């Protein structure tokens, strides 16, 4: 189970972070999977092995790994993104992808 | 790639109901067709993949025996299906396409493309 | 000299001390130009992948393959390389390469190494004993591994003789284990042949499974398309270079050929069966390959009682190669004057020519 | 498929291979040398089979054959290679049709008498079911012309870690009933990446009979040593197990 | 020389050995002279939580030569751009810490 913040909020133009904890048998192998989701759509890759990034994917986000948690990054916070940010991962016991609680961020 | 998987039901508990996950635009038959729950306004849950070219399955512990998936490798679409129908059920069901290459030792899952979903209702 | 003979007092005489070679001063390295990715990340990034009784194989070819990837990768477990080292795998260029793809279980993976020996190295896939190669393995217990266990992955538990090397059995026939004919359906002494087994997650290491992508790297002598990441330079002709010709490798002087290569023929050997032309992989030129100019050093000299006053004669060498310089027959001789004058032979030269100390030393 | 019935049934014939069958067995190049190679070769004097009718029964093919055809009008077409050649096993089928050459290792369905017919090509009667297909090539299109011989198409069919390797030499004959007596080698012609089972052979042939003749010898283990002249072409060899005085 | 190195990677501190340990932490002489005496130090240096205090460097631009100790900070580029010297794409820290 991926732990992650209730919300988060900011000024546009600033740069917001957002954390995901998890224990050794989730995040210890290469698993920050990151999708949002806008209301009423689907979610779609946006950020893959930590950090890399899609093709066709706005460049201000960057995401990294902290040991066992995850931290995702929105530099230059714009309007567009009141999106559900999912940290992701596979838990490992049982196998599982699990999405972290979810975090609505408000723009301000 | 562009699933176009289905409408939206509205059923009664203890009926049997399918979802179908239509693929096009892609090889559907040698891609995983996994399948993911997302209770209105929560945290998406994962459910489980089928592999259309071998009908192997997977699921998560909350769903192993609560859910039946298969899949038609003739047709390209890969099937939901309730053996039970229960009154919680009620979620907007989506089915992306997944791989899980090891991509030179490192496992992924990644879920690359999804459709528009299902929404289940149940009363 | 006085270093050769391990003595502060040198005797008159010519004493061979060294060789003379001409180094080379570029690095000559020619690939075919196709750049088009290698898609070795694909058998390796295979969703499904075989069962080791029918073992998957991709023939690569016709690429420019990076096993920077491979060694760099923080992942696999076992990266076992026989008759080759991954560091320096870059370096060469290979005719084929073959991407057998299997999950074998865990204790098993020592198995699937040259010359060894058990269940699956005999009945199911065989390492040829000279193998080429690398035997990249990872822990595929998370991927392959069910609950319920996964059956689809067959091992050939039992056949009648061990499997020859890179033989793929599909035979699906009843075996017979004693004298009565079992009959060709199951009962007493009649199973089928490839025995399932059963992965769950929580496994021991002993039963957990490692997938395996053995390479297969094929150095028999023909054209080569699958290559190292390397850059080529420019061709240089008539110096002394260190070549890299599609992974033929070493130190010459590359001149232009009058020899009738045939089209399909991509280098050639000497009467030594040595490496003596090549065809440039870019351009059809036929090259001659010769090596840098090279010989023996004697230094002729008057004994440490008479002079430090030393001559060198490079043998089997030109004076317009080397860098008082007479030329004779015997190679170019540096240190001594040359005279219109006979003498008895004191120091011997070689091709007639003698040389001594009368003062100085004179040829 | 069809089944041609009107067929004569003769024994078969035999003729002597004198010095033919020799290729180059390797890519390398090497000039004034001598060679000595153990390799799968057509022994000197052999008995090769020689056919005409409409005279095409299956044949065996063991550890390799030597073919070679003496022909006027393009009447061979290609050769099937197999196990059971009826589907039930993976199987090989070349081709060259009046439109390319085709290569194919697909799970064949083949008739019990495949061929091609024609002067203009019409009859293509090889085949019917064909799937799970694994490789094929088919090289540029081109234009055969299908009407003393004067095309000798040598072939030597090996089998050999993973490839099917065909040798092959053009040259002029001017016999009208034999093969010729002196010395040439065949080139490799293509390195076909087919892990294909082949232990047995037929061959194709494209009413009224034409004039053409072919012959079947068989490859053995053997040390051959090979002179190669000043353009590193093979231009003499001895089978170093024919009498005492080649050893 | 005293290190706390992971289980499966104690086959690398060996003469001639190769692996991340081996080439860009700590390698063996060739021709060593030694004992290598290890333990099973898994109810010492774990924790509940993961232990990170003990780093090992996993890319290095060229490996280790014997009995060299590295101690560079330095970030890694990993690709035709300068990565900059701060976190970013194909900008990472060296030593990456196993838990
Ligand atoms: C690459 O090699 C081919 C040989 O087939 C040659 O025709 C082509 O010009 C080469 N490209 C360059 C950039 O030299
Ligand atoms: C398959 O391999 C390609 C090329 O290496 C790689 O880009 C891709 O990520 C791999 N597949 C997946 C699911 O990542
Ligand atoms: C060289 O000197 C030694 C003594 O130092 C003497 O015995 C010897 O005869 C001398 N030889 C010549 C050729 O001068
Ligand atoms: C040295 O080179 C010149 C030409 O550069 C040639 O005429 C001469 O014969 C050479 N000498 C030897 C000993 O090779
Ligand atoms: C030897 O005599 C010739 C005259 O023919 C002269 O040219 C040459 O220079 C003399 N030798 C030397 C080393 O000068
Ligand atoms: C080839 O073998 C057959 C076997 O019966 C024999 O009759 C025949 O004479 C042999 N060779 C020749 C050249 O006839
Ligand atoms: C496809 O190949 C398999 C070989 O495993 C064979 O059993 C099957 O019958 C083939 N398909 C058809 C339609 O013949
Ligand atoms: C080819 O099939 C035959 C069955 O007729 C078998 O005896 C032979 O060993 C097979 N060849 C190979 C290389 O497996
Ligand atoms: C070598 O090839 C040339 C043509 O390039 C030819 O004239 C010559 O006769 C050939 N040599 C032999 C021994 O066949």
């Amino acid at each position: 189970v991926l732990t992650q913040p209730p919300s988060a909020s900011g000024t546009p133009g600033q740069r917001v972070t957002i954390s995901c904890s998890g224990s050794s048998s989730n995040i210890g192998s290469d698993h920050v999977y990151w999708y949002q989701q806008l209301p009423g759509t689907a979610p779609k890759l946006f950020i893959y092995r930590n950090n890399q990034r899609p093709s066709g994917v706005p460049d201000r986000f960057s995401g990294s790994k902290s040991g066992t948690s995850a931290s995702l990054a929105i530099s230059g916070l714009r309007s567009e993104d009141e999106a559900d940010y999912y940290c992701a991962a596979w838990d490992a016991s049982l196998s599982g992808y699990v999405f972290g609680t979810g975090t609505k961020v408000t723009v301000l | 790639v562009q699933l176009v998987q289905s409408g939206a039901e509205v059923k009664k508990p203890g009926e049997s109901l399918k979802i179908s996950c239509k693929g096009s635009g892609y090889s559907f038959t040698s891609y995983w067709i996994g399948w993911v729950r997302q209770m209105p306004g929560k945290g998406l849950e994962w459910m489980g993949v089928i592999y259309p070219g071998d009908s192997d399955t997977r699921y998560s512990p909350s769903f192993q025996g609560q859910v039946t998936i298969s899949a038609d490798k003739s047709i390209s679409t890969a099937y939901l299906q309730w053996s039970s129908l229960k009154a919680s059920d009620t979620a907007m069901y989506y089915c992306a396409r997944t791989q899980w290459g090891y991509n030179y030792g490192s496992h992924f899952f990644y879920m690359d493309v999804w459709g528009k979903g299902t929404t289940v209702t149940v009363s | 000299t006085k270093c050769t003979l391990k003595s502060f007092t040198v005797e008159k005489g010519i004493y061979q001390t060294s060789n003379f070679r001409v180094q080379p001063t570029e690095s000559i390295v020619r690939f075919p130009n196709i750049t088009n990715l290698c898609p070795f990340g694909e058998v390796f990034n295979a969703t499904r992948f075989a069962s080791v009784y029918a073992w998957n194989r991709k023939r690569i070819s016709n690429c420019v393959a990076d096993y920077s990837v491979l060694y760099n990768s923080a992942s696999f477990s076992t990266f076992k390389c026989y008759g080759v080292s991954p560091t320096k795998l870059n370096d060469l260029c290979f005719t084929n390469v073959y991407a057998d793809s299997f999950v074998i279980r865990g204790d098993e993976v020592r198995q699937i190494a040259p010359g060894q020996t058990g269940k699956i190295a005999d009945y199911n896939y065989k390492l040829p004993d000279d193998f080429t190669g690398c035997v990249i393995a990872w822990n595929s217990n998370n991927l392959d591994s069910k609950v319920g266990g996964n059956y689809n992955y067959l091992y050939r538990l039992f056949r009648k003789s061990n499997l020859k090397p890179f033989e793929r059995d599909i035979s699906t026939e009843i075996y017979q284990a004693g004298s009565t004919p079992c009959n060709g359906v199951e009962g007493f002494n009649c199973y089928f042949p490839l025995q399932s087994y059963g992965f769950q997650p929580t496994n021991g290491v002993g039963y957990q499974p490692y997938r395996v992508v053995v390479l297969s790297f094929e150095l028999l002598h023909a054209p080569a398309t699958v290559c190292g990441p390397k850059k080529s330079t420019n061709l240089v002709k008539n110096k002394c270079v260190n070549f890299n010709f599609n992974g033929l490798t070493g130190t010459g002087v590359l001149t232009e050929s009058n020899k009738k290569f045939l089209p399909f023929q991509q280098f050639g050997r000497d009467i030594a069966d040595t490496t003596d032309a090549v065809r440039d992989p870019q351009t059809l030129e036929i090259l001659d390959i010769t090596p840098c100019s090279f010989g023996g050093v004697s230094v002729i000299t008057p004994g440490t009682n008479t002079s430090n006053q030393v001559a060198v004669l490079y043998q089997d060498v030109n004076c317009t190669e080397v860098p008082n310089v007479f030329q004779t027959r015997a190679g170019c001789l540096i240190g001594a004057e040359h005279v219109n004058n006979s003498y008895e032979c004191d120091i011997p030269i070689g091709a007639g020519i003698c040389a001594s100390y009368q003062q100085s030393i004179i040829a | 498929c069809v089944n041609l019935t009107t067929r004569t049934q003769l024994p078969p014939a035999y003729t002597n291979s004198f010095t033919r069958g020799v290729y180059y067995p390797d890519k390398v190049f090497r000039s004034s040398v001598l060679h000595s190679t153990q390799d799968l070769f057509l022994p000197f004097f052999s008995n090769v089979t020689w056919f005409h009718r409409f005279d095409n029964p299956v044949l065996p093919f063991n550890d390799g054959v030597y073919f070679a055809s003496t022909e006027k009008s393009n009447i061979i077409r290609g050769w099937i290679f197999g196990t059971t050649l009826d589907s039930k096993t993976q199987s090989l089928l070349i081709v060259n049709n009046a439109t390319n050459v085709v290569i194919k290792v697909c799970e064949f369905q083949f008739c019990n008498d495949p061929f091609l017919g024609v002067w203009m090509e019409s009859e293509f009667r090889v085949y019917s079911s064909a799937n799970n297909c694994t490789f094929e090539y088919v090289s540029q299109p081109f234009l055969m012309d299908l009407e003393n011989f004067k095309n000798l198409r040598e072939f030597v069919f090996k089998n050999i870690d993973g490839y099917f390797k065909i040798y092959s030499k053009h040259t002029p004959i001017n016999l009208v009933r034999d093969l010729p007596q002196g010395f040439s080698a065949l080139e490799p012609l293509v390195d076909l990446p087919i892990g294909i089972n082949i232990t047995r052979f037929q061959t194709l042939l494209a009413w009224t009979a034409g004039a053409a003749a072919y012959y079947v010898g068989y490859l053995q283990p053997r040390t051959f040593l090979l002179k190669y002249n000043e353009n590193g072409t093979i231009t003499d060899a001895v089978d170093c197990a024919l009498d005492p005085l080649s050893e």
